[PDB]
């Protein structure tokens, strides 16, 4: 492939460099339309800018935490982090968010990796070996109330059991309702006068729930869960302007008030170098 | 107020004109539908799509 | 070799090697030729 | 049940009216059924809210 | 003697002529078309009013003055009240449509000024409150009036800051969306053909707008000496290939 | 096992079933069809909303009692407010349509009574004043309510004398018009298909009604002993092959 | 596979929607027996409702 | 590839792709045609 062809002096009536940008086109002008060039080859394919590659590496999408401790006398397991949940969403963390929001609709399978590490902030004789249980409560499913409920039975709910310190991994098809995931949605659930606005109304795919299978030892053990997400088989439509201001909420476009100028002011003139 | 054979019966009144016999929304996973076999199976899945057949037999 | 039955479980896809910027760079209704005048 | 995803309503009204023969009286009832058309799709299995338990059962 | 410059668009019972055009943009290089069966889901036969809905509606005019910040209309909202297009809209459960948008602004060879005319698929607005405040319905359904970016923040309304596109992105990059400029010195109209763009084959016309049309002054209007300091901008829009499905009782929407 | 007796008519998104029909009449043995070019005059392409206008509208119900004289509806008037049919009607300059009329009245094998259901092309009514008094507009445009032949003379209204068909002809000869009887002992519905009948290819839908549908008790209703002395009669009507042409601003009509 | 075929107006002596449930059958009635439909395809096989799948986790 | 000798040790079965509701939806002795009268 040639990156530049050889081109010499020109004295024409045919001027490729004068255009009318009002038309909305970006005319494909090249170095050889306005200087004299020599042949050179590309030596490159643009492999690593493919959208599959761009969205295809694992990104941290969520960090939660649960603890193993005596539940005796706990009136609210959920509240004691005897077990937590993550109401599946990819808008939490902004690193992967900005990347995704470069497009309007996106379609992909997900591969999740879940790393779990334990901490024992206060005096323990040892490090126990705990087994985590991650179960996906599809919307319209009995939500775990306790840490050893009947829900954890998950007889129809896909669940994975792995050891703390270890990692769990699996992949999920694209479980979108539509033909693709809406990165943006300028509409509402229904024609109400108070109903929410955005995608937060469209992206209601239940939540994930973690818990430690093991009973309690004499000390307490903090287990912190990190969920990583990798898109595989990516398809993206309609590019948009990149995010400039900071994010404030999962699912709304809102930016913070009295934010700071995002364009760097010159130290000098327009004329400055 | 307690489950009875009678909640399967939609009553009809002689001589009423223009009026309404019954009403329900179509949340097949809840409400009237929920205990029916259809309702009961739909509940093992997260998403549904398709046509429903609703019939009335007169007695 | 796929070891698994479902398609979601396969590895990443392979390069589009599609690439056609004209839907974005030249969505004009009447075709513009480089070198010919923009507005006639 | 979900809003965005909601399916409508079903209602029934007298078109003309029920008329009973002589020597007859009172309410008559309709029985109503529901089943899915061959059209139907269900996907993404999960657990039913229709059954739960507090201790394991014994003999 | 055909110029890129003169054009005629006849759609239904209405025709537009421009003698000073700058080509026309067809979003993503695709022209509006009806919904194919292979893509269909709802089993209902659809209704295609054709020429009674696919004609040109001219919205009420705006006034560009030296202080203008820009205006924003949403589709199909802007047309919610135009003739039979609008009736069909409130009466069917689902509908689908593409449009021809023609923005008009003429001046003289002594004026200067340049407007950006852009179509943004799925333009989800931001609340000026920040945090996770929502933007109420009425605020994103201004109707033919559209939203005036130089109007004041209101409560439950969107933010109207231009250099952020009403969503946290910079004005400068709006050029990645199908758009055309109106530069008084060149141009006097802008025309964009919009194909139907959605993640579902057909949708509700009232709970979801699928494009915002935005006209933004970028190089300020500068009139000749002792000229009146303003120009009107007119927007005329025509639904094209419209289809409605799931007819019934007639939606009632807030406000 | 097909009987003349059971029938199903599906039109648009609406279906009717009768288990006690008496065949169906198709006026003048012709079925509704669109307007051919060879017969066309107006050069405008017409709009054919199809399934959104060609469905069944059920008008409000009447009550047959022993004192009833008969009721009269005009078309397209009776439908002037039904869904998108009606909108189209007020919004185009010209329109054209055929209809399926289904009149319903069920009783038991102890009742007796017989209604005449007849369609009269161009039913010009008479003033009860005599002389050359006219019948004002409003009076001949009752809408879905229709005209109740047992209501009182009003001023500027038509005469409501049944044995004269509201025009100086005898009830007995209405049988020369497409018609069907509903005899409680036989029948429970009447169905008539009306092709478009006019002296022009397309006309105005508001200044001229082209058929009156008339339901007239002829053998008085007789209920079984100690039965309630009345039965409701319901009329459901569906425009078929409708076409509208000459779209614009939306007619404003008296009252 | 078609999920719905195209079907238009009907004025028949052949009524598929009237049945006798006393018989114990569920007659296979479809949208196209009582409204006007357009063609649409299924795009689906019913894979995840197979009893092997239902009892297999 | 089965690594084991016994049939019980193989993975899940594969979709019946059988599907015939008529034993459940139409177990009537004399065949009913849709459109023909239910009771003659
Ligand atoms: C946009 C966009 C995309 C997504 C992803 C949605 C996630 C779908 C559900 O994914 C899971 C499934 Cl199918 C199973 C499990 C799981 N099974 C055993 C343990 O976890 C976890 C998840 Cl997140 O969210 N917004």
């Amino acid at each position: 492939t040639v990156a530049s062809i050889s081109s010499g002096p020109k004295h024409t009536q045919k001027v490729p460099i004068l255009t009318a940008n009002e038309t909305g086109a970006t005319m494909p002008v090249l170095p050889s339309d306005s200087i004299e060039t020599r042949t050179t080859y590309m030596h490159f394919n643009g492999s690593e800018t493919d959208v599959e590659c761009f969205l295809g590496r694992a990104a941290c999408v969520h960090v939660t935490e649960i603890q193993n401790k005596d539940a005796t006398g706990i009136d609210n397991h959920r509240e004691a982090k005897l077990f937590n949940d993550w109401k599946i969403n990819l808008s939490s963390l902004v690193q992967l968010r900005k990347k995704l929001e470069l497009f309007t609709y996106v379609r992909f399978d997900s591969e999740y990796t879940i790393l779990a590490t334990a901490s024992q902030p206060d005096s323990a004789n040892y490090s126990s070996n705990l087994v985590v249980q991650a179960m996906y409560v599809p919307p319209g499913a009995p939500n775990p109330k306790e840490w050893d409920d009947y829900t954890w039975q998950s007889a129809s709910n896909p669940s994975v059991f792995f050891k703390v310190g270890d990692t769990s991994r699996f992949s999920v098809p694209y479980v979108g309702l539509a033909s693709a995931y809406n990165c943006f949605y300028d509409g509402y659930s229904h024609d109400d006068a108070e109903t929410q606005y955005g995608i937060t109304v469209l992206n209601h795919m239940g939540s994930m729930a973690f818990r430690i299978v093991n009973e309690h030892d004499e000390h307490k053990t903090l287990v912190k869960i990190r969920v990583y997400h990798r898109a595989k088989h990516v398809e993206a439509w309609i590019p948009r302007a990149p995010r400039a201001l900071p994010y404030t909420s999962i699912g709304r476009t809102n930016y913070p008030k009295n934010t700071e100028p995002v364009i760097k002011k010159r130290k000098g003139d327009i004329k400055s170098y | 107020t307690k489950d009875e054979v009678n909640s399967y019966l939609i009553p009809l009144n002689a001589n009423r004109q223009n009026e309404q016999v019954f009403g329900t929304n179509l949340f097949i996973g809840d409400g009237v539908f929920k205990t029916t076999l259809l309702g009961e199976i739909v509940q093992y899945y997260t998403h549904w799509s398709g046509s429903l057949r609703f019939s009335l037999m007169y007695t | 070799i796929n070891y698994y039955k479902d398609a979601a479980s396969t590895s990443s896809a392979g390069q589009s090697l599609s690439m056609d910027p004209s839907k974005f760079t030249e969505p004009v209704k009447d075709l513009m030729l480089k070198g010919a005048p923009a507005l006639n | 049940p979900d809003t965005y995803t909601s399916a409508g309503f079903l209602s029934c009204w007298y078109q003309t009216s029920l008329i009973l023969p002589p020597e007859t009286t009172g309410q008559v009832y309709l029985l109503s059924f529901i089943s899915a058309c061959p059209d139907f799709k269900l996907r993404l299995m999960k657990d039913t809210q229709t059954i739960s338990q507090t201790v394991a059962l014994t003999e | 003697g055909y110029s890129d410059r003169v054009q005629q668009i006849t759609l239904g019972n209405s025709t537009i002529t421009t003698q000073e055009a700058a080509n026309a943009v067809v979003c993503y290089a695709e022209w509006p078309e009806y919904l194919p069966d292979v893509d269909a889901s709802d089993v209902n036969k659809t209704s295609k009013p054709d020429t009674s809905v696919c004609r040109f509606y001219t919205l009420d005019s705006k006034t560009w003055t030296t202080g203008s910040k820009g205006w924003c209309w949403k589709l199909p909202d802007a047309l919610k009240d135009m003739g039979v297009f609008g009736q069909n809209m409130f009466f069917h459960s689902l509908g689908r449509s593409g449009y021809t948008v023609h923005v008009q602004c003429n001046a003289t060879k002594f004026h200067s000024g340049c407007l950006l005319v852009v179509v943004i698929p799925e333009h989800q607005l931001a609340s000026h409150e920040g945090g996770n405040v929502s933007v109420k319905y009425t605020f994103t359904h201004p109707g033919e009036r559209g939203i005036d970016l130089s109007s004041a923040n209101e409560v439950g309304g969107p933010v109207k800051d231009v250099v952020y596109n009403m969503n946290g992105t910079l004005l400068g990059n709006l050029l990645i969306f199908p758009h055309q400029f109106i530069n008084l010195r060149t141009n006097n109209t802008a025309t964009i053909v919009i194909p139907y763009i959605n993640s579902v084959p057909i949708d509700s016309m009232t709970r979801h707008n699928n494009v915002s049309l935005m006209v933004i002054p970028i190089a300020p209007l500068t009139v000749p000496t002792g000229a009146t300091p303003s120009l009107p901008i007119t927007v005329t829009i025509a639904p094209m290939c419209t289809e409605f499905s799931g007819i019934r009782s007639k939606s009632i929407v807030p406000q």
